[PDB]
């Protein structure tokens, strides 16, 4: 029943209240050293022992979780590693929830390549570790969708209503005990990372969807779109595609249209440099833009 | 004798070269960062180059001091986003080194030229500029990047202090919108050249319409390389000793033209040039300080100077370096 | 019946929306410069032209105001004076919202001050500007209750549902014509000095039951009662009070309770430095104290 | 805390100093070449002297303001005849000392009360005097004898850029033309003695007729000291924390006054002290900037502050209290 | 001779100046920032205090080690709230500036006396305990609070240095724990106050429950002042040159006694004083670095001193005295 | 970008420069008082040597930091007999110079990696070695070896200050013991020559017997320099922006060697040696730290690097190279 889960940010946050709400103690909370409502005054409330140490690679740790012996192990979105040299210890094993489809689609960054092509049929997965790190089988993965309106705030709030409604059946399977896993391919297997801010740089050469998508991922609060004229730096947060001249030049001012590679692009809100946001027509008058 | 340009690599410091090695009992020692821009004179035997920098180095600028026997200032930082990002920067460079350089001329009995800026007048409301009679309005305190340029003038008037107790030998000398062969680069942060004009070429390179300004009847007055420099070299023999503590402006105050005749000549060249084919066309007008004429009485009073060379030709002649000139292999 | 409506913050937005519902059209926001929702992404989707000038104490903002015209100017927890400067502006003049029981405790700051007696009923006020601000007439006055359970945040919510559920029949009041307004009465003002660093600093000698409403009332997100003994620094976040001791004396340990002027304090959320918060046992096992 | 005040010895530095003798948690650590205005205080138990000198000492005015907890300058130059034999040490004294330690206190975050003067604002044709907004006439460009003056007006503009980037807690002050008891003498390098006031002792003591200047009608502002200087108590302890960075003046526009009205007042006011016998009487009549308005708005925005006592009260004091104590060395 | 001592506000600052007083033939000079620790001696002749602060001025301590003929070292922060707040300031500061002295010191030839830290051993478990051969134990190296006591050990090694290249006699000592009269505050920059006893003061004062933290079993040992400062009398007279270059350490072996034994004559000694009227009665016992033995064989073969006062006594003495003299300053 | 490389001339500093003119974006202005050992690089048109040491130039090292994008320094000695011919020369080469180009580093917030070195563990007692929560071990007094090695760690610690109190950018990486072509020298100041690989390089050149000593049991790791900078290339270019603040080890634990089979396999490569007829035969046999591991977690976890080249193609290729570049004249 009781276990020490190792959680960090909303994901954990969310689980804790998924298993909270099934009646789970939790024995310690080992999570990283730290508007919403923090899972460290849920925790006072219910009186239960916190800890947050920088690393659980210690003999020290070792018998915490030794006398403690946790009776299943989770991983909600966290950022430290964990080798396995502490994967070792855990009696029935871990698992980790990622928000891609596996076995299939992966490579470098997965998150902003499902953005790109802005999928109907994405999913998340728990899956275990072993030796080979996010290497071991599937446990369970869901699906979910993308709409074409969909804001990043609002697309994951989908994504924590997801992991809600996921986890209200994976608590019952797990404590029914252990679940049939399904296979993967070895032959296609990776390790993930990260990307670079220089990605934000409006290449106009791009096609009107793909910069639709490059527009979609850098959403409020994402540092945004951000492109130079001379010294002028803006930064474009919304548009939209519409169906001459050679491409390259801007069309009309108000409201202001941006030829690119293919059809052309209708920004709806853009900040000039430190400025307020506001919409394209009185940017185009302060940058001097033309028709 | 010994000649010290700061700030060689450079329009002026360019010409300035060029005109010198027409005489000849110079020696051209040039100190700066840069050699890009002259390095057509690294072969020329009285041509001699040295790495500097007033923010950092101290020595190797006192030590030309002490060897060299004219020294010229000419070097001056302009970039617009250092004024709003870092004015401290401006400040603790633009300013106290300068002022540096001045105390040891003053201390080593040193000729100095300085290049006092032309736009002090702003925003004056006579019919006819002045500069020592008229009145002057200046713009509101809470713009940023006049923080820098009031200093310079305040500048000024430190050297001008200078006249009355001790006498240093001072000219200020304020060139007033000038061009000529060898434009500066693009995004080059160096004077030399009217915003007018430059934006104007912007508009032909990019083929964006030019946006007349009320019409484009704003009147500017423009200047020759060549005039301006020999005027510059009569200055530095200093003829008769009479310019000892003169104020010299240079200017061409009857080749006064409104954008509007700019941008006629600018079409009038512009369709008649035959290598066109490589660049884009013209988008036509679309429709949206005004007038300067500053006084040329001293030149006249203690050098005697009259100005030559006119405006249109100059303009013929540099637009077609500066479309002839663009490497075709971009 | 267009207008310019200087807003601010959440209770600005609230008026905007309000002010939407009653179909009233806003020329341009006059915003002073700035986790609540910025009110430039409504003015983008709605498309409304907002300003956001250093000052307005200029011939030019007053031509544009005087060429837009407005017809009434609101006042949403405004914090600068109101000279004619603005005053003239309006024909028919300018009307504020305020959190406070005026004329009581007026200015800067009074949310500290309306909580110092820890009344059971306060709540919203309308009044009309005159050439002394805070002089004209009160055009209504709305009531709520504070329960002893109550946290700032959800004072706050109540503060903006009220102030939504307020404007929508105070609009229609002013939309129908001018009503006869009930006047101030004068006879209760006073008015006293600033504020001092003791008031963060937990002190012992009130009784328990003042300091605890401060401190429910200082709860996350703002500062915290925060407080040193030695050389080590504690917040306390949350906390009750349980029933003739010795000030300064450890009453407990498991459960652990402090000595007060009246009755007896127990902490249950709160943190010591910059670290996570946990129930005092903790705290009292770094700081060694015992019973 | 700890207050540090450059320049100790002078008629606003002792005010404020006496007032500060009130309170019970200031330590006053004041640092001047000269000591003989604050005779009596200086047994004061908590505040204690140090000879010193800005232009010399360097770390050891540096090591005070790493002791000390704020640091407040108050010396000036106001002496127009030092304006012309040697406008040199005052422009590397009453700017480049102070400059440096304006950069010394940002590099250590140290909260700076810095004094500017008002005459900034010169002859703006607006009804309100506004410093960020308002527009600039400047007298001729030939005379350079006040150069040093709009020099400081350069340096408000350097603390000015020290709020965009850095954040430093600076607090600008101006007085309009304080008065009260202890006033300084004609050679003394304190600021503070109005012209007016100072004409009229002098016209009353050498007993020479009163000069009507243009039949005396010319107007002039005061400002109680007391009021000043609890206004910069106020500041000290910041109340609110809203005073950071913020331009605070304090003046009493509503004190508008013609010189001749003062002489009325001021004489009804002075016939009746007793000790008159030792004082040559009044000669008569000879017949022989010009409006300025402050704002208040800022101080009712962060104090709430406004002066009590009556002026002529003050005047007549402060005159009859100099009256009698003549010194006997003369 | 001549004795200067650098950090002469401190406790064994206090107790060395009082044991010199009884001899004929020194003068100090004592230069710190405050003198309240030894506000009974300002008055007598052949002691001069000197308000000084050895981060700023330094020729000025340079002329003090020119006019004396020995200096001795004695500053030094033993205050945990530097640690925690910035490590790196106090590390910069406090450390680099002794070796300022040291290269100083060694250039002039003067004779130098450094008291070196007792917190280079950290937590040494092995059997055979060495000072020069035997390895040192630090912790983690994620905090940097401990950063500067290594570098501590450092610098004597830097002494060590000093004497292979010139010749300069050193002498590393290290007092351990010596406590007596005249006690200092907890936050007191000053070293010699071992926290345990301290914290035991603390514990008595407030009459808290006496926290028997696992029983009170851990061991500890205590000095005496006055037969160290004869110690240190002899190193001075140099009876031999046989303190050159030995690292000397002042302990007693003998008085190892846990600190529940401590707490029973700790109490045997307060429950006799009369003053308990203003103080909390005995509240009750109320349950919840091993062993440092000192090496006196160098003590031994440099001076053949040894200890001779014990400890209970002075303790208890020591506890009436500051109950005594509780502050009165409500 | 540019990068400035500190000592550029040595195996570690001409194997930096050569792998990075394989790319287009950089260029090298390479400072040091040599450059035999990169006079073929000298002549690539963005490589540009620089005659310099930091003991004397101030001003010098300050531009090229400015004036660059990523500072590296690359110096240190490696000479274990100066540690003790002339210690002091040492402590004020490598300890306060170095602490100098930090600080100016953050002045300017550069990009700072500084290479650390291995001796930071020592000789730890700990199985299962660690880089931040191990203990660490310094010698005894009268042996000189460690007055280097541990002053040397504190400054990684010192570093590692600045970063959480400074907010400097700082990448502390650590060579463990490679090898490739262009063997250093004897007494090159260049770290980068294992006293193993160069003992073996005494012995077959030299044509010293082969020492058996006690076995040949100890075993030692080895590194392709090709590896670390492919590291350097991602830490410099900053994939992730994962090595912000994080301590990195370039090592390869798994080959791990003893002495005997390294003399093994060397003379089974020495067997197949073209050049053998002209150096003289073996002279016969002579029959005469023990655990080193890294832990590299955080390079996996921040970089995903792998090794390639196995350790006795390396040794093979590079014995052959500098057997045939044997001066041919004698």
């Amino acid at each position: 029943m009781k276990t020490v889960v190792f959680a960090y940010h909303d994901m954990g946050c969310l689980g804790i209240e998924a298993l909270l709400a099934a009646g789970y103690e939790i024995s310690a909370i080992f999570t990283h050293t730290d508007f919403y409502g923090s899972v460290a005054r849920l925790a006072a409330e219910r009186g239960i022992p916190v800890y947050a140490p920088d690393n659980v690679n210690h003999p020290l740790w070792v018998e915490r979780i030794a006398q403690l012996s946790p009776d299943v192990i989770f991983s909600f979105y966290y950022r430290h590693l964990i080798y396995d040299e502490i994967l070792q210890l855990a009696p029935a094993g871990a698992f980790n929830l990622h928000g891609s489809l596996l076995p299939k689609y992966r490579g470098r960054a997965p998150l902003n390549w499902v953005l790109v092509n802005g999928e109907t049929e994405t999913g998340v997965t728990l899956h275990r570790m072993v030796k080979r790190a996010d290497a071991g089988a599937i446990v369970a993965q869901l699906r979910i969708a993308i709409a074409p309106d969909d804001i990043a705030i609002t697309l994951h709030h989908k994504l924590c209503h997801a992991a809600r409604q996921l986890l209200e059946q994976t608590l019952p399977a797990i404590k029914h005990g252990n679940i049939l896993e399904i296979a993967q391919r070895e032959n296609e297997a990776t390790c993930f990372g990260r990307r670079t801010p220089d990605d934000s740089f409006l290449e106009w050469h791009k096609p009107a969807s793909v910069l639709h998508n490059m527009v979609r991922a850098v959403a409020d609060p994402w540092p945004g779109a951000f492109s130079y004229v001379g010294n002028q730096k803006f930064t474009v947060w919304s548009s939209r595609v519409h169906p001459k001249a050679q491409p390259g030049s801007v069309i009309s001012v108000a409201p202001l249209l941006i030829a690119c590679g293919d059809g052309a692009l209708e920004i709806v809100t853009g900040q000039a440099g430190d400025g307020i946001t506001m919409q394209g027509s009185q940017l185009a008058q302060t940058l001097g833009l033309v028709q | 004798m010994r000649v010290l340009i700061l700030g060689v690599n450079g329009f002026i410091g360019n010409h300035l070269t060029e005109r010198l090695l027409r005489e000849d009992h110079y020696e051209v020692y040039g100190l700066d960062i840069g050699s890009d821009a002259i390095s057509r004179f690294l072969n020329h035997p009285h041509f001699h180059f040295v790495e500097g920098d007033i923010s950092i180095h101290s020595e190797w600028i006192e030590y030309h001091v002490k060897k060299c026997d004219v020294v010229l200032p000419l070097v001056a930082i302009a970039t617009p986003i250092e004024y709003t990002r870092n004015p401290l920067r401006v400040f603790e460079l633009d300013f106290e080194e300068n002022l540096r350089i001045i105390r040891y001329c003053v201390k080593y009995r040193k000729r100095i030229i300085f290049p006092s800026t032309s736009e002090v007048y702003g925003m004056c409301s006579d019919k006819y500029f002045d500069e020592d009679h008229s009145n002057l309005i200046v713009g509101p305190v809470n713009k940023p990047r006049w923080i820098y340029s009031v200093s310079k003038q305040l500048l000024d008037r430190v050297i001008w202090a200078y006249g009355e107790k001790e006498g240093l030998q001072f000219t200020l000398f304020r060139p007033f919108n000038w061009m000529g062969p060898r434009l500066d680069n693009l995004n080059a942060a160096r004077i030399g050249s009217s915003r007018a004009i430059t934006q104007l070429i912007l508009n032909l390179v990019e083929g964006s319409p030019i946006k007349l300004i009320d019409g484009g009847k704003q009147k500017r007055c423009f200047t020759d390389i060549r005039d301006g420099i020999e005027a510059l070299y009569r200055i530095i023999e200093n003829a008769g000793n009479r310019c000892d503590g003169e104020i010299i402006n240079i200017g061409n105050p009857e080749n006064e033209a409104s954008i509007e005749e700019l941008g006629e000549m600018l079409l009038a060249s512009f369709e008649k040039h035959p290598l066109r084919h490589h660049f884009p066309p013209f988008a036509g007008f679309r429709v949206v300080v005004e007038h300067r004429k500053p006084s040329i009485r001293n030149a006249h009073r203690c050098l005697d100077w009259e100005p030559k060379i006119d405006m249109q030709e100059t303009i013929d002649e540099t637009l077609d370096f500066f479309l002839r000139t663009v490497d075709l292999t971009d």
